[PDB]
C-alpha cells in the first residue's frame, strides 16, 4: 500500500 | 605579449593539470596569455591577469604554488574539475582576490591558521575532502567577505566560534558535514545573514533565542541535526524569514504564535519532530504561506478549521499526527489547496471528508490512507473531483463496491485502494482513465472476472497519451506487506507503470488482450480464482519486468513465447495447476525453484519428477 508522512 | 610574472605562473598551474584546454596547447610557445582559455585581463584584454575561470573543464591533476604568483588576480575558479591534494599556502595571500571558487573537486587536507586576502567577498570549498577546525579565523583579515560555502566535506569537530566578526557575512552554508555542539552565541552577531544553512550535521541543543538578533534571516535550514527544546519564540523579529526547515530534529512544544503569525514565510517545514499539542496558525496573518509540512508529529485535537484561510496554501502535508474527529466543513473553501496528503492521522467520517474536499477546486493529489478505520467507501455519486490526479486511500479496511463517481475524474493517474475490505466486481470503467498508468486494488473483496477495459487502457498501450506529472514537495511511501522496508519515490513518475490485482477473489481467464499493454512494468494477479490458460499472447507485454501468477488455479502449460519477455526479471507461477516443462534457458533460468513449485512443472530432462 501507499502511504506519506 | 602578457607579463612575464603572469606567464610564468600561468604555465607551471596548467603543467600540473591534463587535459590541456583548446587555447592552453600552445602555453609553452605562446606568449599571449590573456587570449587562453578562461583568462581575463585588465586594461582591455592587455594587462595582468584578473580572472582565471576554469569551472567543468573535467581538469585533473593538483594546484600549483605559483598561482600565488598573480598579483592582480580578482577571481580564481576552478569549481566542478577532478583537482586534488592540497590548496597551496600562497593562494591565501593574494591581496587582490575578491572570489573564490574551489566547490566540487577532490581537494583536501586543511586550511592554513594565517590567512591574509583582504579583498575576499566570497569563499567557496564546498564538495571536497577538508576535514579539520572550520576557517573562522578567516574574518581576521577578510572583513569584506559576503559569502562562506563549506557545505559538503568532512569538517567535525565543534561549531566552532569566530564567524561572527566577519560583520559582512550574507550567506554561510556549514550543511553536510559533522560538527558538533550548539550554535556558537557567536554567531548571533551576525545581523546582515540572509542565509544560515547547518543541516545535516550533529548539532544540537536549543536552538538559542539570541536568534532573533539575525534579523536579516531569508532562509533558515536547521533539518536533520540533534537540536531539542522548544522551538524558541521570537520570529517576530526575523520579518524577512521566507524559508524555515526544521525537519528531523527533536523539537517540542507546538508552533510558537510569532511563527504562526509571521506574514513572510513561504514553507515550513517541521517534519519529524517531537511536536505536540493542539496545531494554530493564524492563516490572517500568514499571507504569504504557500507550502506546510508537519508530518511525523503528536500535533493533536481536532484539523484547525482556521487552515483554509490560509489564501496561499497550496501544499499541505499533515501525515501521522494525533489528530481526532472529522475535516472541518471550512475546507470546502481551501481554493489554495492543490496536495493533501492526510495518512495515518486517525480521521473519521470519510463520508464527510470527501463530501467536504470534492468541493476544492484545485485538489490534484489527496492521500488518505489509514484513516477512516472499518468505515464504508461513500458510493454517492454526486461526488465529483474533476482535476484529480492522485488518489490514494489505502489500509482503511474500508467496505463497499468500486465508487462509481470516482469515473468522472479524467486526470487520474494513479489510484490505490488497496487493503481495503471492498466487494463485488471490478467495474468496466476503470478501463476508462486514459492517463492511469497505475492502479492498485490488491488485497480486497473483489470478485467477478477482470473486466477486459483494462486491456485498452492508454496510458498502458500506446506513447500518444502525454499528461503532466503531479508534483507535490512530498515523498510517498510504498510498502509491500507490513514488516517489509518501505520503497521511496520522490516523484509520481517513479512509480513503475502497474497493475496489481492480487489477493482478491477474481475468477475467469487471464485475457489474451493483456498483450496490448507494451508499457505495464508490473502484472500482478496472484492469491485469486483465476482459472483456464496462460495466454501465449502475454509474449506482447514488451516492458514487462515482474509477472505474479502465483496461488491461482491456471492449468496447461508455461508458454514458451514468455523467454521474449526481455525485461522480465520477476517471475512466479508458484500453486497452480500447471504441467509439462519449464521452457529452458534464456529468461526463464534464471527464476528460482519456488517461482515454479505446487504444480506439476518440471525442468527440461526431468519429466516426470513429482
Ligand atoms: C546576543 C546579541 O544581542 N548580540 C549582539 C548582536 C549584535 O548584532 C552585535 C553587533 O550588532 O552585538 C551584540
Ligand atoms: C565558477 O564557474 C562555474 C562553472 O563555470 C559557474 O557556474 C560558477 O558560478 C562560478 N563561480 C562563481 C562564484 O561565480
Ligand atoms: C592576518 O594577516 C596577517 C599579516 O598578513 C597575518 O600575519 C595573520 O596571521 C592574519 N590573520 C589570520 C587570522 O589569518
Ligand atoms: C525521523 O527521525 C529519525 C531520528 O531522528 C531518523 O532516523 C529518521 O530517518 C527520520 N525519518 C525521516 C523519514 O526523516
Ligand atoms: C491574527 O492575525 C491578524 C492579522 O495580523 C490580527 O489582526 C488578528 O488579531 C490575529 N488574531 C489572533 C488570534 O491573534
Ligand atoms: C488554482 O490553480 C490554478 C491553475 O494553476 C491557479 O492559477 C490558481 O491560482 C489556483 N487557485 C488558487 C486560489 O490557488
Ligand atoms: C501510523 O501511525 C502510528 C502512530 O500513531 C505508527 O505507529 C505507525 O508506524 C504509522 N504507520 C505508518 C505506515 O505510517
Ligand atoms: C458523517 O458525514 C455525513 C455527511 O456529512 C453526515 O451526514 C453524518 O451524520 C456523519 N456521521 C457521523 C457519525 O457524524
Ligand atoms: C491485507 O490487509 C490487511 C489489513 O486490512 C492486513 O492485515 C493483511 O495482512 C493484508 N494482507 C496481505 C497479505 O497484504
Amino acid at each position: 500500500y501507499i502511504y506519506t508522512q | 605579449r602578457c607579463h612575464p610574472h603572469d606567464l610564468e605562473a600561468l604555465r607551471d598551474f596548467i603543467a600540473h593539470l591534463e587535459p590541456k584546454p583548446d587555447g592552453w596547447i600552445n602555453s609553452s610557445s605562446s606568449t599571449d596569455c590573456c587570449n587562453w582559455t578562461g583568462i581575463t585581463c585588465n586594461s582591455n584584454n592587455t594587462g595582468r591577469v584578473i580572472r582565471l575561470e576554469l569551472g567543468n573543464k573535467k581538469l585533473s591533476g593538483k594546484l600549483s604554488e605559483s598561482l600565488g604568483k598573480l598579483d592582480e588576480i580578482r577571481v580564481l575558479n576552478l569549481s566542478r574539475n577532478f583537482i586534488k591534494d592540497s590548496i597551496p599556502l600562497s593562494i591565501f595571500n593574494l591581496k587582490n582576490l575578491q572570489t573564490l571558487d574551489l566547490s566540487s573537486n577532490d581537494l583536501s587536507g586543511g586550511i592554513p591558521t594565517s590567512i591574509n586576502l583582504p579583498a575576499l567577498q566570497s569563499f567557496d570549498l564546498s564538495s571536497n575532502k577538508f576535514n579539520g577546525s572550520l576557517p573562522s579565523h578567516i574574518c581576521h583579515n577578510s572583513t569584506q567577505i559576503r559569502v562562506v560555502k563549506l557545505a559538503v566535506n568532512y569538517f567535525a569537530g565543534n561549531f566552532t566560534s569566530g564567524f561572527g566578526k566577519c560583520v559582512l557575512l550574507e550567506h554561510l552554508c556549514l550543511g553536510m558535514n559533522d560538527l558538533t555542539g550548539n550554535i556558537p552565541e557567536d554567531l548571533f552577531h551576525l545581523k546582515r545573514l540572509n542565509l544560515l544553512g547547518i543541516q545535516e550535521n550533529r548539532l544540537s541543543g536549543s536552538l538559542s533565542r539570541e536568534i532573533r538578533n539575525l534579523s536579516s534571516l531569508v532562509r533558515l535550514d536547521v533539518s536533520w541535526n540533534l537540536f531539542s527544546g522548544e522551538i524558541p519564540d521570537v520570529f517576530d523579529e526575523l520579518p524577512q524569514l521566507k524559508f524555515f526547515l526544521g525537519q528531523t530534529n527533536g523539537f517540542i512544544g507546538g508552533i510558537p504564535k510569532s511563527l504562526a503569525n509571521s506574514p513572510s514565510l513561504n514553507l515550513l517545514n517541521l517534519r519529524n519532530n517531537s511536536l505536540s499539542g493542539r496545531l494554530m496558525l493564524n492563516c490572517t496573518a500568514m499571507i504569504a504561506l504557500n507550502s506546510l509540512d508537519l508530518g511525523t508529529n503528536r500535533f493533536n485535537g481536532r484539523l484547525p478549521e482556521n487552515l483554509p484561510d490560509c489564501k496561499r496554501l497550496k501544499n499541505v502535508n499533515l501525515a501521522r499526527n494525533t489528530f481526532h474527529g472529522q475535516v472541518p466543513e471550512s475546507f470546502k473553501n481551501f481554493e489554495s489547496l492543490s496536495y493533501f496528503s492526510l495518512s495515518n492521522s486517525s480521521l473519521a467520517n470519510i463520508s464527510s471528508a470527501l463530501g467536504i474536499l470534492q468541493h476544492c477546486k484545485n485538489l490534484t493529489t489527496l492521500v488518505l490512507t489509514l484513516n477512516f478505520h472499518g468505515e464504508a467507501l461513500p458510493d454517492d455519486s454526486s461526488l465529483h473531483f474533476e482535476k484529480l490526479k492522485v488518489l490514494v486511500v489505502a489500509n482503511c479496511r474500508l467496505t463497499g463496491s468500486m465508487p462509481r463517481w470516482l469515473s468522472s475524474s479524467n486526470e487520474l493517474q494513479l489510484l490505490d485502494l488497496s487493503w481495503n475490505r471492498l466487494t463485488g466486481a471490478i467495474p468496466s470503467w476503470i478501463g476508462d482513465f486514459k492517463a492511469l498508468f497505475y492502479l492498485d486494488l490488491s488485497n480486497n473483496s473483489f470478485t467477478g472476472e477482470i473486466p477486459k477495459s483494462l486491456t485498452k487502457l492508454e496510458s498502458l498501450t500506446s506513447r500518444n497519451i502525454s499528461v503532466n506529472e503531479p508534483s507535490p514537495d512530498f515523498p510517498f511511501f510504498m510498502k509491500r506487506n507490513e514488516s517489509a522496508r518501505a520503497l521511496q519515490y520522490n516523484q509520481i513518475f517513479g512509480f513503475p507503470p502497474t497493475i496489481e490485482l492480487g489477493h482478491n477473489n477474481l475468477s475467469g481467464p487471464i485475457w489474451e488482450e493483456f498483450g496490448n499493454l507494451k508499457k505495464l512494468h508490473v502484472f500482478d494477479l496472484k492469491w485469486n480464482a483465476l482459472s483456464g490458460s496462460i495466454p501465449s499472447s502475454l509474449s506482447g507485454m514488451t516492458s514487462l519486468e515482474a509477472l505474479d501468477l502465483s496461488n491461482n488455479r491456471l492449468s496447461g502449460s508455461i508458454p514458451v513465447s514468455l523467454q521474449q519477455l526481455s525485461f522480465l526479471s520477476k517471475f512466479s507461477v508458484a500453486y497452480n495447476n500447471l504441467s509439462g516443462v519449464i521452457p529452458s534457458g534464456g529468461q526463464f533460468q534464471t527464476f528460482p525453484n519456488s517461482s515454479f513449485e505446487s504444480n506439476h512443472l518440471c525442468g527440461e530432462h526431468r519429466f516426470p519428477c513429482s
